[PDB]
């Protein structure tokens, strides 16, 4: 592993060169354990007290889990107050 | 405002509300007002034809000099014999069609309501020729996009038009003279200037 | 001769508890910064060190002076007093960006120098 | 019909005046889910309508919209399956094709006196040529063509007004505006709203056709000095006007920040007096019977934007003797003393 390098410029070099590679099997092994960690984490952290998607801040206002519950909320609750306003005018407010 | 040379007041017969005025009339041509109107329409048509000309020359010569298409030089471009048609037919067809165009433009200039009222049949299209303005006809036929629906409050658009068109006319005079004493294309003269600018100009032609 | 009546009330109080007014003299209007430099009154305060100012151009808010009853003979703000000082009590101007006007001028403008590091509010009369 | 769009344009004021047209529509056919495809600050008026269903935001006067947005809104109007368009956008082909791509039974628009309106008749069942090309400049009514065709005598009466501009507020906007002027020193029955302040703000709710519609501040200082204080609350269009008004007319003068026309009508409904210039607030004051005065810059413009001053018998109109919004500031104080008590 010892190589003495002769370069005229600065100094001599004592390069080691430990050529190595994670065994072919060990790459499958680290994939195996990481799929195990993914499995464990999916199960356990799905079984966790998820503090944002439980409260009346999210599930109360809208909160179906989509990305449009805000927009259908602010597009339907004004129609809800227009409906309530018409039903108010139906009894002469 | 800034009228084409400081130290000179603009003429009182033209100022402000006109497409790119800048007060350049030292030879008293727009002194009479109807003469100025006729000259405005003349300028707009001249500038638009000249803009189409500069595009059709610069684009063709970009294709030619670089070598994308084997198009002819602007100078020697009229004598191209087309297979399907002849120039002797094309002059007559141009006469007919551009007569129907320019005489309609004229009869609108002298009578704006014309070409759209009664017995002005153009394939039933007697509505796209409403005109709306002198020199700015509008309508679905002439501005399909309608970038400037309004035209009085479109001073930016008309100013861009007239400035680009004055510059295109000057560039067309450039194409006329530059390629009658040098006998090359504009792009050739440009790259002749952009190699040694201090050794290839007009006066470096001996 | 046309003599504008600057007052130039100093920022700190006297230890007795009354302000000390200096009543400077200089002729007309060229720059308020040049008047306060020439007639020996304290403009910059701690910025009176040599490289602690922009020497009159306005690129630093170091010559600021509260001016009261100064709507009579004064130039408007040159978009540098409007920009260097922004969220102020609006009676504060830069001496190297204000000017009290023309040489033919009489008036009783009173200027509180150094509006930074002061303790009095002047109880300004509400305009309009 | 059962489903009807509205592709109205302009902003607060033009879309406000369209409320008798919407009430006419729901009076014409019994159950109609009316929609609105308006510009921004047009949606904000449609708390005050109790009739309609969606009221989107589109800015129809954009004339080079986002093609994703343009295609999305064409497909949205196709997926809502309308029967009648009722544009009043005042455009022809290009926009008539926009109304034509909607699967609509009754394509209705307004059409230029100029040329950009040709080839539109092909794609519209009603033409409705308009005037001035500045459609808000026509005044209050603005839709007499559309009012007279919607509900022609075919079975019964047109019924073209139904006590025009019956806007209506809800309890939620009433409570939040009640808190907003209760932060000021106003009592829920006894105050006077203004909504006229010289500003550079799009919450001014003016018009498209009026230019010098908003009164100044030192002129307003003269007006507010000449008038006795019935707690005049001041309605600024933007927060930079607050310190400016407190500099001009005083610190004791109460300032209520309102940019929403629904909040503005809620502030009308608790007031007892209105000193509005030609904004939305005159029409909101005429709604729910509040005594207005209605300042203007012209007697003729005041007749175009109020043709019904003789009808309500409270909106005693005042305008400028010249143009340019410089009136007497004296007799308007006199009939402000007359009608507000
Ligand atoms: C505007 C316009 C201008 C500036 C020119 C300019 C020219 N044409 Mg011309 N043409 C124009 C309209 C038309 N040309 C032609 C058909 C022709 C032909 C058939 C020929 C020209 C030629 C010429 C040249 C005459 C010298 C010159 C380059 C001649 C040429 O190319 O010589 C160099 C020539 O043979 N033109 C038709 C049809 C036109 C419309
Ligand atoms: C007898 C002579 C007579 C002459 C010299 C003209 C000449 C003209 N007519 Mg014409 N007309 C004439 C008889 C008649 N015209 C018309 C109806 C029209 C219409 C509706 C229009 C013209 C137009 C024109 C002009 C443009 C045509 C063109 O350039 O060709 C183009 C030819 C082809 C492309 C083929 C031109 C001045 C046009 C114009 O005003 O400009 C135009 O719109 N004419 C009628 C029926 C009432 C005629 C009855 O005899
Ligand atoms: C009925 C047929 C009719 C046809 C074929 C044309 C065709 C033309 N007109 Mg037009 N016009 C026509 C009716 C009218 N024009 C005008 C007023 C104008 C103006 C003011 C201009 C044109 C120009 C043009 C050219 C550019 C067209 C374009 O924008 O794309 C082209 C030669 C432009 C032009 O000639 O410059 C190249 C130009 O400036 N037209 C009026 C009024 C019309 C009324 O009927
Ligand atoms: C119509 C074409 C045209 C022509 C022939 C001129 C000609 C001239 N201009 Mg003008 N100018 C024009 C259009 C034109 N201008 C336009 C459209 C603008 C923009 C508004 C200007 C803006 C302009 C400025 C700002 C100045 C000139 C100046 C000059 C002079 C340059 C001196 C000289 O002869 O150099 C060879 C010359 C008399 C200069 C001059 O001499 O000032 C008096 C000058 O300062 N011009
Ligand atoms: C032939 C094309 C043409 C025409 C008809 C016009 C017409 C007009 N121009 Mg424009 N102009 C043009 C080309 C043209 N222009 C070009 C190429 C430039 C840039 C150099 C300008 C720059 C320009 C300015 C800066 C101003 C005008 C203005 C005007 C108007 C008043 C002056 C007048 O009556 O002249 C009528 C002109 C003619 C009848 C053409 C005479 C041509 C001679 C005989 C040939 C000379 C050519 C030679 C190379 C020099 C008028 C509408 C004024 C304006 O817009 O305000 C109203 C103004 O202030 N012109
Ligand atoms: C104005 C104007 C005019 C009168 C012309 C005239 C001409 N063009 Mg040009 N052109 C123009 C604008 C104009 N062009 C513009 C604005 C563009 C872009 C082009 C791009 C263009 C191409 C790419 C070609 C022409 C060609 C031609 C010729 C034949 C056109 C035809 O109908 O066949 C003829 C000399 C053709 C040519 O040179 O003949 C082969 C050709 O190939 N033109
Ligand atoms: C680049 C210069 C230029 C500019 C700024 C304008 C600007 C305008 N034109 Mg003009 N026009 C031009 C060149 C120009 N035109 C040319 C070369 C022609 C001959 C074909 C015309 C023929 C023409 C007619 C016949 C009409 C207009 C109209 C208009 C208006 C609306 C359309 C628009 O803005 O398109 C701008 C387009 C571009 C910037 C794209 C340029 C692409 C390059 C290849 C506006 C004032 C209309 C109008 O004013 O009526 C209300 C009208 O009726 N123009
Ligand atoms: C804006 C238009 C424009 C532009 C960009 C050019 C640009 C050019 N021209 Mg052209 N030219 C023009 C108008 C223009 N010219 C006009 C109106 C004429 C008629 C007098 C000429 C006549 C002409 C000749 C005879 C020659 C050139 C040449 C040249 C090149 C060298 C510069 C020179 O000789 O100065 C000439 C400049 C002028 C005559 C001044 C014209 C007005 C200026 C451009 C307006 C200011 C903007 C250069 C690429 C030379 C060439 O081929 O280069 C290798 C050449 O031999 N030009
Ligand atoms: C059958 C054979 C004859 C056919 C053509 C007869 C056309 C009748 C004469 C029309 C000229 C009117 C001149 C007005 C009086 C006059 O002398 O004005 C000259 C004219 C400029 O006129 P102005 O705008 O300064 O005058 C406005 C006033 O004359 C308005 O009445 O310049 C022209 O010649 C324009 C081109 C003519 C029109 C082109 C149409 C050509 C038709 C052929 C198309 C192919
Ligand atoms: C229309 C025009 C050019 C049009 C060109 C076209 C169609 C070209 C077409 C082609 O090239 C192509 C595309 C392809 C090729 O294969 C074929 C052809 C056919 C060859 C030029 C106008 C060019 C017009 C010019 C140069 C006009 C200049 C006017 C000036 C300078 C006026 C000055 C004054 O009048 C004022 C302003 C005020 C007065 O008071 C004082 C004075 C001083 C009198
Ligand atoms: S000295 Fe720089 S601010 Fe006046």
């Amino acid at each position: 592993a010892v190589m003495v390098q002769q370069i005229e410029g600065m100094r001599d070099i004592i390069t080691e060169k430990h050529v190595w590679h994670l065994s072919d099997k060990a790459i499958k092994n680290v994939y195996m354990f990481y799929i195990m960690f993914t499995c464990w984490g999916c199960l356990y952290f799905g079984s966790a007290k998820d503090p944002f998607y439980d409260s009346e801040e999210y599930r109360g206002d809208g909160g179906d889990g989509t990305g449009y519950w805000v927009y259908e909320t602010v597009c339907i609750s004004p129609f809800l107050i227009l409906l309530g306003k018409k039903e108010k005018n139906l009894e002469m407010h | 405002r800034a009228t084409w040379l400081p130290g000179l007041n603009p003429p009182p017969y033209l100022d402000g509300n006109l497409a790119g005025d800048y007060g350049f009339d030292p030879l008293g041509l727009g002194e009479d007002p109807e003469s100025l109107k006729w000259y405005v329409q003349a300028e707009l048509v001249h500038s638009r034809f000249a803009m189409l000309g500069v595009a059709g020359i610069l684009f063709t010569d970009l294709l030619r000099t670089t070598g994308i298409r084997n198009l002819p030089v602007w100078y020697e471009a009229g004598a191209v014999k087309f297979d399907f048609a002849s120039t002797k037919t094309l002059i007559v067809v141009q006469f007919l069609l551009m007569g129907f165009a320019e005489t309609k433009r004229y009869m609108d200039f002298v009578s704006p309501g014309s070409q759209a009222k009664e017995g002005s049949f153009f394939f039933g299209l007697e509505a796209a020729l409403e005109g709306l303005e002198p020199g700015y006809p509008g309508g679905p036929l002439l501005n399909p996009l309608g970038l400037a629906k309004d035209v009085q409050n479109a001073h930016d658009w008309k100013l861009k038009e007239i400035k680009n068109g004055r510059l295109a006319m000057m560039a067309m005079l450039g194409f006329f003279v530059q390629a009658s004493v040098t006998h090359t294309g504009p792009i050739d003269n440009l790259v002749e200037h952009l190699s040694n600018p201090w050794h290839k100009t007009i006066i470096q032609t001996l | 001769p046309p003599a504008v009546d600057f007052a130039f009330v100093h920022s700190v109080l006297l230890p007795d508890g009354t302000p000390d007014v200096h009543w400077r003299r200089a002729n007309g209007g060229q720059k308020l910064r040049d008047i306060m430099l020439d007639s020996n009154i304290e403009l910059y305060g701690p910025y009176s060190k040599p490289l602690s100012n922009c020497a009159g151009v306005g690129t630093c808010a170091t010559c600021m002076v509260e001016i009261v009853n100064g709507k009579e003979l004064l130039n408007p703000r040159t978009d540098i007093e409007k920009e260097k000082l922004k969220r102020k009590p609006k009676n504060w101007r830069l001496a190297c960006q204000t000017n009290v006007g023309n040489p033919d001028s009489t008036g009783l403008v009173v200027i509180q120098q150094l509006p930074e590091w002061k303790a009095h509010e002047w109880n300004i009369p509400k305009n309009i | 019909v059962r489903r009807c769009c509205c592709v109205i344009s302009g902003g607060v004021y033009e879309n406000l005046l369209f409320f008798p047209t919407i009430q006419l529509i729901k009076d014409r056919y019994p159950g109609v889910q009316v929609d609105i495809l308006t510009t921004e600050r047009g949606k904000q008026t449609y708390e005050l309508n109790k009739n309609v269903r969606w009221a989107n935001v589109y800015d129809p006067d954009d004339h080079w919209p986002e093609p994703a947005e343009y295609t999305d809104m064409i497909g949205l109007l196709k997926g809502r399956y309308y029967d009648m368009v009722l544009s009043t956008k005042l455009a022809g082909l290009g926009h008539a094709a926009f109304l034509f791509m909607t699967t609509a039974r009754d394509r209705v628009s307004y059409i230029y006196p100029n040329v950009n309106s040709a080839g539109a008749g092909l794609m519209l069942s009603e033409t409705f040529t308009a005037e001035n090309t500045n459609l808000s400049e026509l005044g209050y009514s603005m839709y007499t063509q559309m009012e007279d065709w919607l509900g022609r005598p075919f079975r019964s009466v047109p019924r073209t007004p139904l006590l025009p501009l019956r806007v209506s507020i809800s309890r939620k906007v009433k409570e939040v505006v009640a808190a907003k002027y209760r932060n000021a020193g106003a009592v829920t029955g006894k105050f006077i709203v203004i909504h006229g302040i010289e500003s550079d703000s799009k919450a001014s709710m003016q018009s498209k056709g009026d230019a010098d519609s908003l009164l100044s501040l030192e002129k307003w200082a003269k007006i507010i000095k000449g008038v006795r204080g019935f707690k005049p609350v001041f309605v600024i269009p933007h927060e930079k006007e607050r310190e400016n008004v407190e500099d001009f007319v005083g610190d004791d003068t109460s300032i209520v920040f309102i940019t929403t026309p629904g909040q503005l009508a809620a502030l009308i409904n608790d007031s007892a007096g209105v000193i509005a210039t030609n904004t939305a607030a005159i029409q909101l004051a005429n709604a729910r019977d509040k005594p207005c005065i209605g300042l203007f810059s012209s007697e003729e413009k005041g007749k175009l934007f109020v043709p019904y001053a003789e009808e309500k018998s409270n909106c005693v109109i005042i305008a400028s003797k010249t143009g340019k919004l410089a009136d007497i500031d004296i007799g308007t104080v006199k009939n402000a003393m007359q009608v507000f008590e």
